[PDB]
RNA sequence: GGAGGGCAAGUCAUGGUGCCAGCAGCCGCGGUAAUUCCAGCUCCAAUA
RNA sequence: GACGAUCAGAUACCGUC
RNA sequence: CGAGGAA
RNA sequence: GAACCUGCGGCUUAAUUUGACUCAACACGGG
RNA sequence: GCACGCGCGUUAC
RNA sequence: GGUGGUGGUGCAUGGCCGUUC
RNA sequence: CACCGCCCGUCGCUUGUAGUAACGAAUGGUCUGGUGAACCUUCUGGACUGCGACAGCAAUGUUGCGGAAAAAUAAGUAAACCCUACCAUUUGGAACAACAAGAAGUCGUAA
RNA sequence: GCCCAGUGCUCUGAAUGUCAAAGUGAAGAAAUUCAACCAAGCGCGGGUAAACGGCGGGAGUAACUAUGACUCUCUUAAGGUAGCCAAAUGCCUCGUCAUCUAAUUAGUGACG
RNA sequence: GCCAGUGAAAUA
RNA sequence: GCUUGUGGCAGUCAAGCGUUCAUAGCGACAUUGCUUUUUGAUUCUUCGAU
RNA sequence: GCCCGGAUAGCUCAGUCGGUAGAGCAGGGGAUUGAAAAUCCCCGUGUCCUUGGUUCGAUUCCGAGUCCGGGCACC
RNA sequence: CGCGGGGUGGAGCAGCCUGGUAGCUCGUCGGGCUCAUAACCCGAAGGUCGUCGGUUCAAAUCCGGCCCCCGCAACCA
């Protein structure tokens, strides 16, 4: 809870394992937070990096397509489909619009919608995980990708998602929850008023828990 | 840059044909329609002959100061033949006798077709 | 109105008066003839009920022979 | 017994009773009452008097007509008199300002049915009976 | 002076008038076929 | 008299005072 | 005209 | 309610023949 | 006869 | 002075028909 | 002519009417306080005149007596006139108003 | 007589908005500057005119004619009620008709 | 789900 | 107090009225004037008494 | 006495920045009714008050009189 | 200007705090009903939700910025 006990979810807890002395592997800390928790649309990023730094740590097929040039916009990655003939039938609605919106990152592909998104494509899908984000849709999804796949960063969009990093195993204290502030930029604080808006999270590394609040 | 339906001389010849016999010749049969063909082809009477001989008067002895002598008719029910067009015919339609020029368009139709017979109504209470 | 005074009496047709053909005896005379004419015994004589109205002659030339 | 009573002794009592008992009679308090003598005529049979004009007056309820009246000034009496003019054409001797002699219709108060407020007949124009000037072989002026 | 009734006397298929002119004591007549108006005819009543 | 309601209208037939 | 208001 | 049909009103018209008007007028005058 | 107001009906969604 | 008249009065009328049924 | 029947009032309209009371005037009558013509009577008055005596025989004159005109007088009958009250009989008056009668006026509906 | 909207007065009233000083919180190193709540009062609600005072205006609108009890209206609390006048209030006004005069810019009686 | 999405505004 | 427009008042010319005639009695138009109880301008005299 | 105002058919009454004259009711001819009221079409009727001016013409725009019609009259 | 409440048919009122449907009365316009005449009733025409934008699938509806309306508050040199 934003105190002092913040060390006490970084240095006190940085070294509580389960067992014996401590092992003699290499470590795995962070400092978990989220993206904004807005609606993925309207207002909730920009740019600016922290860092934070990091990448997937699990998988990263997220979302983008459009037309039938959108499917090499994820054919050398790996991506979702938005169909052709199924945005005058069936792609979107709310397992549907999911589907191609709804896998875990965010989304990166283009626009192409007319007179239909307040109530089906674009529209149902925002706060579920996407809802047309930044992600330099023009000459494709990959060189912006470095903003949906690795470096990173931590680009924090769809629902919560993001990053954290500063040292390995021991030695980090009031630089390591202040590592944990440093792991949060503008998905912690941005322009006008933004030094909190949420309720609590989570954070560890490995061991067991980190804030007890 | 404008003609005529099927050649106002054809016809002309055409009716006036080596036998002008009958007004309608069997060759502008050809051309009517088969209410027209079907009276013709039956029984057309003869006063339609000498009335049509009134119109040949008044479109020559008249001068080039296009001033036909209107030839006046009750044969309402007669139908317009190629060389009844050019002169003015007066047709009764139950109060006087309308004029109407012959243009080369109203043939094969019936000559009643513009003596109007009613006005038609305007309005207001 | 005014003007429309005896609007009738002008627009009547003056009949004239059948000009006596004798006279009217005035007297003891005409009593008598209506006495004759009527109260005579051969009037009283047919039932009394079924005797004619003194005008019923309203002066019909066709009953008037009739009668007579 | 009724309400009268009957003794010997009792004369002025039943005397007086009809005595007053009797001015219920309208011909009784009429006469009794020198009512006769404050109509226009002031009693008379009869009035002379001058056409003041011919005036026609409308028939009443199921009848609708012109009637034939002139308003007449008496002499001594000087009062305005309401007077029908009789038969058919008669209206037409009367000549305004001419002397006139008028009577009652039918006992002096309610006029024929017909007329309205008209109590008086003219009998006289000139000092000439109507009836003379309604049949020709008569008279006129 | 009358002839629908009271109130004696026209059941004229009469002419004019058309709620107008007018009649009518009181009922009521009259708005195109008036038994009450105007008039003819014939009738009735009292009759110098 | 003051009010509610009813009525096209109600200082009226009901209702609160 | 997509089964039709007060009637 | 809909489009036609047919009758009545209305308004037009040279003229739109006229009867009929709550069941006891209006596809009725055999219209 | 047509700006329209009625009344039997014919065809239909 | 007639004929004839889908000209007027159905409140002058026959005949007929509707309604009350 | 039978509820699409009867029917009431406000206001309006149409055609009209001058009542009762008061007041005005007219005629007549009475009361109150005065002015008061005329005449009966009265007390006067006494031209004029009759008689007797004296101045003359006479006209005339003096006086006594008697009748007696005008004038004047008081009380009285009381005409007219005025003033003060009151009665009777007639007759008069107006805009607005009022009253009378009528209706398929107007608004509603009392019965 | 009718008007409580206006101005005043005045009641427990209003579920809520201002509203000062101290008192409280937050921030600086303080000085100090931002905060939240906060009595009355205000504003909201009601009564109140023998309290100050108020009391409309135009259109149509038959049974010669002019006419309004008629309705239509636009309208502010309410739209002058009994009563009363050219009056010591009436503009035009010497109002119009009488009445009192030979005569009345006076009187009085009427009429709105 | 979504690329389809209507409606006053689409969600795991 | 000037000035006199505006008021008022007289005056010339004579087309006209005056039924016949311009002037008995009046006079359009046009034009000359007097007047200082209207009114209007003006601000000289008097608010350091009218 | 000066200041505005109306003058229009049989009676009450309006007028492009002149050039034309109107409803209403009386009214007679109808439609209508059973007949009639009411109502709807129609008729009609005149120097738009008398003079002078302005104009091509004036009922109207001007100027005076004119009749009746509201506001001003020792000290 | 600072606080707070409000503009929705031609008029007066609803719908907004509870996003998807814009209603009532009068007025305008048509028809029922009736033996008929009033009365009475139905059905139509008509709103851009002051205006601009934002969230949103969707906005009269929640959110803003302007424009007038009313109420509070107020110290200008």
């Amino acid at each position: 809870i934003t105190s002092s006990q913040v060390r006490e979810h970084v240095k006190e807890l940085l070294k509580y394992s389960n067992e014996t002395k401590k092992r003699n592997f290499l470590e795995t800390v962070e400092l978990q937070v989220g993206l904004k928790n807005y609606d993925p649309q309207r207002d909730k990023r920009f740019s600016g990096s922290l860092k934070l730094p990091n990448c997937p740590r699990p998988n990263m097929s997220i979302c983008i397509f459009g037309d039938a040039f959108d499917v090499d916009r994820a054919k050398s990655c790996g991506v979702d489909a938005m169909s052709v003939d199924d945005l005058k039938k069936l792609n979107k609605n709310k397992k549907l619009i999911k589907k191609l919106s709804k896998k875990y990152n965010a989304f990166i592909a283009s626009e192409v919608l007319i007179k239909q998104v307040p109530r089906l494509l674009g529209p149902q899908l925002s706060k579920a995980g996407k809802f047309p984000t930044p992600v330099s849709h023009n000459d494709d999804l990959y060189g912006k990708v470095t903003d949906v796949r690795s470096t990173i960063k931590f680009q924090l969009k769809k629902v919560l998602c993001l990053a954290v990093a500063v040292g390995n195993v021991e030695m980090e204290e009031d630089v390591l929850v202040n590592q944990i502030l440093m792991s949060v930029n503008f998905f912690v604080s941005l322009l006008k008023k933004n030094w909190q808006n949420v309720g609590s999270l989570v954070v560890k590394s490995s061991m067991g828990p980190a804030f007890r609040l | 840059f404008t003609f005529r339906g099927k050649g106002l001389e054809e016809l002309t010849a055409l009716a006036s044909g080596s036998n002008s016999e009958k007004l309608i010749s069997d060759e502008l049969a050809a051309l009517f329609d088969a209410k027209t063909r079907r009276r013709v082809k039956r029984g057309i009477s003869e006063k339609y002959a000498k009335f049509v001989n009134k119109v040949r008067r008044s479109k020559e002895k008249c001068p080039a100061g296009e001033k036909p002598v209107p030839v006046k008719t009750h044969y309402r029910s007669m139908i317009v033949i190629p060389e009844l067009v050019g002169g003015i015919v007066g047709v009764y339609n139950g109060k006087e006798f309308v004029n109407v020029e012959v243009k080369f368009d109203m043939i094969g139709k019936y000559l009643a077709e513009f003596a109007m017979t009613y006005k038609p109504t305007t309005h207001g209470k | 109105t005014l003007a429309k005074a005896g609007k009738v009496r002008k627009q009547t047709p003056k009949v004239e008066k059948k000009d006596k053909p004798r006279k009217t005896p005035k007297g003891r005379s005409y009593k008598r003839i209506l006495y004759n004419r009527r109260y005579a015994p051969h009037i009283l004589a047919t039932d009394p009920k079924k005797r004619k109205s003194p005008n019923w002659h309203a002066g019909k030339k066709e009953k008037m022979d009739a009668a007579a | 017994g009724v309400g009268k009573p009957r003794g010997i002794r009792a004369g002025r009592k039943l005397a007086r009773h009809r005595k007053d008992q009797r001015w219920a009679d309208n011909d009784f308090n009429k006469r009794l009452l020198g009512s006769r003598w404050r109509n226009p005529f002031m009693g008379a049979s009869h009035a002379k008097g001058l056409v003041t004009e011919k005036i026609g007056i409308e028939s009443k309820q199921p009848n609708s007509a012109v009637r034939k009246c002139v308003r007449v000034l008496l002499r001594k009496n000087s009062k305005k008199i309401a007077a029908f003019v009789p038969m058919d054409g008669c209206l037409n001797f009367l000549a305004e300002n001419d002397e006139v002699l008028v009577a009652g219709l039918g006992r002096q108060g309610h006029a024929v049915g017909d007329i309205p407020g008209v109590r008086f007949k003219v009998v006289c124009v000139k000092g000439i009976s109507l009836l003379a000037l309604f049949k020709g072989k008569k008279e006129k002026r």
